[PDB]
């Protein structure tokens, strides 16, 4: 069909893919396949190389320095094209059969093999002071000729391609996620439910979240506000566990409920960029050079293996919070509040 | 001829103290941000005994007033103790709010929030601020911080009703934070069956440290046992150099500073277009 | 799981007028709101669509910055403001909804409201026009001035309905749609083929690109018996 073609600005070696793009399961992450044709006049010592770096950019869009450089490198994987690696066998696919068979005999495939606990590739956003390359994690595959492994890697006689890896939610979807917690102060021992559950557990990108509530306000005091936030808590861990409390949505709900009585109807949340521009720090999945795209899908993680080696994890946990006073015979308006964590996934289908 | 030991002190404390805040703003990872809040607040305020100490001790050496000037004494002497005071507490609510992090790490982010923090760090100042009014209502010297001017060093003297009250409202109860966490977390750093804690014991022990001979000088000094001038200003300055290695060690303890000057130190694209693959 | 369109009527020259289109069971952050107008027996013609996710309004050449819009997620609603209508704006327009993620072609359609007031890629359509009957092989062909990434769908519009697409990227076939339509690309000339000509097949093919914004129909082509 059509496969993408980058034409270094040498002019002579050329990178062909067949996805931009690259789906990660639960499990088993979709491998990348392609082939470099290069005039093979110019060759005649120099080895031409691929690779595939899972770069994370930290420090803003600044000005390079002398050897900071502000980058930092998560899974970098070269392999040799000119010679195709007669030590290793290549299991090229069918995909690649047919990408050398149009081309001529001097062209030379390549292929990587992406581990699975690896991010998903997210953008954070870039604000609007921040003019230049954009932060957090990211793919590329480069493509240049160079007989050694350490030589200077020439732009004028180089190439660069960008790659994302997405997830695609799961056709069966989890258990219904209800939470329900309760907590009284030291007038009376008497607390409070908040009976707190969602529709299903896997949403789509745009579809309304539907939060279902219900309080039981049997302790003698009044609830002046309910505050219902979908949040978006981003594990950046590269040194450290910076875990992120960005709320992409909220709402307030100004439903007061008497005490001794119950009250119960379900709120439609959305969560959305249009209006979430300004907020830096958020996190956006996937960018090729600068085209927009959608809040980042939350990252699948399978138990029973490390979860503290991934570079930026995404996940959804709507909160439901209620607000109270402390009025009396000494108090005012200000009090506290306890809240209680609903889980949910946010990701794209499987088309 | 000490003047230019002290002034390569202010050097090497500014330097680092922008070096600090420089890392921190120029790369906003906010590194496990409960303790960077906190670290961003500490290298403030050894930035501010920076300038504060940097500027008196230039105003005294380029020119002399000639005039009885206890009041610029005075005021550096508060302030450069204020500063002090907050550097240590908040390194005792560091260790405090560790030890939140080994024992509930479900309660963790349900109790500390970047809110919480905001107003522990207005408490802190405002408890270090208050602790410190007293010293310049006119009980006694708040320190030998103020001993190279003559005014401050045999005019005004301190008080034994004022340094055991100091250590009793601020250096022992952060003594007591710092022994009740860092000797539990010791115990229970290993399981029974990370990375920041070799650099936050190395940041607790290269204050605490030299902070120690300025804290027996200041209690033996009040009992009027031993009071030599030249040794309180190498013990109150042994003690100041904490605040140019903080910064220091600090920046060669983060791997985001070691790593990334490491490197600095060994120191028309076409578009993307596409063809046509024929089916089988 | 339809879309209705209103606020279309007679409209006196430099006159307004407030199109109101709404989608019944479909969340406005996951679905686009298009616009397309059509003159009297000639071509279709894009003037605006908006994008509810990212906040962004698109523009055609022609009406830029002349087409008030208005719209709220609440209601479900999109409305069409108008605002100094030209004498090129007799024509019915049809609001029109495409997956406002991955696009793939304006999937639903609305009826249309017909008015009346009293680079640029230009694709190509050959041929203008065709006669067959039921069984006979037709292929026609839409070419591009400026090559594309097989991104055009190819819609079925017969005399006086919606039009509706059969195949996305011209090479996925939409569901609902009988195996016997299918489609082709070669190069930058786009061609689609059709194996039996059933009587409900018997209708006008559009062609148009969705690549490069703004986004622009083929010529038209009819097919007769």
């Amino acid at each position: 069909t059509r496969v993408f073609k980058k034409a270094s600005p040498n002019g002579k070696l050329t990178v062909y893919l067949g996805k931009r793009d690259f789906v990660d399961h639960i499990d088993l992450v979709d491998p990348v396949d392609g082939v470099v044709l290069v005039d093979p006049e110019y060759l005649k010592e120099r080895r031409v190389y691929v690779t595939l770096t899972v770069a994370f950019r930290y420090g803003r869009e600044d000005l390079d320095v002398l050897g900071l450089t502000f980058r930092k490198d998560l899974f970098v994987a070269n392999v040799q094209s000119f010679p195709p690696a007669p030590e290793d066998k290549k299991p090229l696919t069918r995909l690649q059969e047919r990408l050398i068979k149009k081309l001529g005999e001097h062209a030379y495939p390549f292929t990587f093999e992406i581990p699975p606990n690896l991010p998903s590739s997210v953008t954070l956003q870039p604000g609007p002071e921040d003019t230049g390359k954009a932060l957090g994690v990211d793919y590329e595959v480069k493509a240049f000729v160079a007989e050694n492994l350490e030589e200077k890697i020439h732009k004028r006689n180089s190439v660069r391609l960008v790659i994302r890896k997405v997830q695609y939610a799961p056709e069966r979807p989890g258990p219904q996620p209800t939470a329900e917690t309760t907590r009284q102060f030291l007038m009376s021992d008497k607390p409070l439910h908040l009976e707190a559950s969602l529709d299903k557990e896997i949403y789509y990108h745009g579809e309304p979240i539907s939060v279902n509530v219900h309080v039981t306000n049997n302790t003698n005091k009044t609830v002046k506000k309910i505050k219902i936030s979908v949040r978006q808590y981003a594990d950046i861990v590269l040194f450290n566990t910076a875990q992120y409390k960005v709320p992409v949505a909220m709402e307030e709900a100004d439903d007061t409920v008497a005490p001794s009585s119950t009250f119960s109807k379900v709120y439609t949340l959305t969560p959305f960029l249009a209006n979430n521009r300004e907020k830096r720090g958020l996190a956006l999945d996937g960018k090729l050079k600068h085209e927009d795209t959608n809040l980042a899908s939350s990252t699948l993680l399978r138990e029973g293996a490390n979860r503290e080696i991934l570079g930026i994890i995404v996940s959804y946990k709507v909160k439901v919070k209620l607000v109270v006073s402390r009025g009396g015979l000494l108090g005012d308006l200000a009090s506290s509040d306890v809240a209680v964590e609903l889980p949910f996934t946010l990701m794209h289908p499987k088309p | 001829f000490e003047t230019v030991v002290i002034v390569l002190l202010t050097f090497l404390i500014i330097a680092g103290n922008l070096t600090v805040i420089f890392v921190f703003h120029c790369a906003p990872l906010l590194h496990h941000y409960t303790t960077s809040y906190f670290i961003q607040t500490m290298a403030y305020a050894d930035l501010f005994v920076g300038v504060s100490c940097l500027v008196p001790t230039l105003s005294l050496l380029h020119y002399s007033t000639g005039v009885h000037e206890s009041l610029t004494c005075q005021v550096f002497g508060y302030i450069i103790s204020v500063l002090k005071s907050v550097s240590m507490w908040c390194l005792a609510c560091i260790s405090v709010d560790r030890y939140l992090a080994i024992t509930k790490p479900l309660s963790y982010n349900q109790l500390v929030t970047p809110c919480r923090l905001r107003i522990c760090i207005i408490l802190i100042w405002i408890y270090s601020c208050l602790i410190f009014l007293p010293s310049f209502f006119g009980w006694g010297k708040p320190g030998y911080h103020g001993d190279i001017f003559e005014w401050c060093a045999t005019s005004w003297l301190t008080s034994a009703y004022f340094t055991g009250f100091i250590v009793c409202l601020l250096y022992a109860p952060a003594a007591f934070v710092v022994c009740f966490t860092y000797f539990h977390i010791f115990k229970i750093c290993r399981q029974h069956t990370r990375r920041y804690a070799m650099v936050l014991f190395r940041i607790t022990s290269v204050f605490y440290m030299l902070w120690l001979p300025y804290i027996i000088y200041f209690l033996l000094e009040s009992s009027r046992v031993l009071d030599n001038p030249t040794l309180s200003f190498l013990t109150t300055w042994l003690a100041i150099s904490n605040s140019f290695c903080n910064p220091v060690i600090y920046s060669l303890s983060n791997s985001v500073f070691r790593l990334g000057l490491r490197r600095l130190s060994e120191t028309e694209s076409a578009t993307t277009a596409s063809s046509s693959l024929a089916k089988d | 799981v339809q879309l209705v369109e209103s606020g279309g009527g007679l409209v006196q020259p430099g006159g307004s007028l407030r199109l109101s289109c709404a989608a019944s069971g479909f969340n406005v952050y996951s679905s686009s709101i298009h616009w397309v107008r059509q003159a009297p027996g000639k071509g279709l013609e894009w003037v605006a669509s908006i994008s509810s996710y990212y906040g962004y309004t698109y523009y055609a050449d022609s009406v830029k910055g002349r087409f008030t819009i208005s719209a709220d997620t609440s209601k479900n609603t999109a409305y069409l403001q108008m605002n100094s209508l030209r004498a090129e704006d007799t024509a019915v327009y049809y609001c029109a909804r495409s997956r406002q993620f991955w696009y793939s072609g304006l999937d639903y359609w609305g009826q249309g409201t017909l008015v009346t007031v009293s680079s640029d890629i230009q694709m190509t359509q050959s041929p203008s026009s065709l006669s067959a009957s039921v069984g006979d092989r037709v292929t026609i062909t839409c070419r591009a001035s400026q090559s594309v990434s097989s991104a055009v769908a190819w819609y079925q519009q017969k005399p006086g309905k919606a039009p509706k697409l059969l195949i996305y990227s011209a090479s996925s076939l939409y569901s609902g749609v009988p195996s016997r339509f299918s489609g082709s690309r070669s190069g930058t000339d786009f061609t689609l083929t059709i194996s039996s000509l059933q009587p409900e097949d018997f209708a006008t093919y559009y062609c148009q690109q969705y690549k490069y914004v703004p986004v622009t129909f083929g010529q038209g082509t009819k097919v007769e018996i």
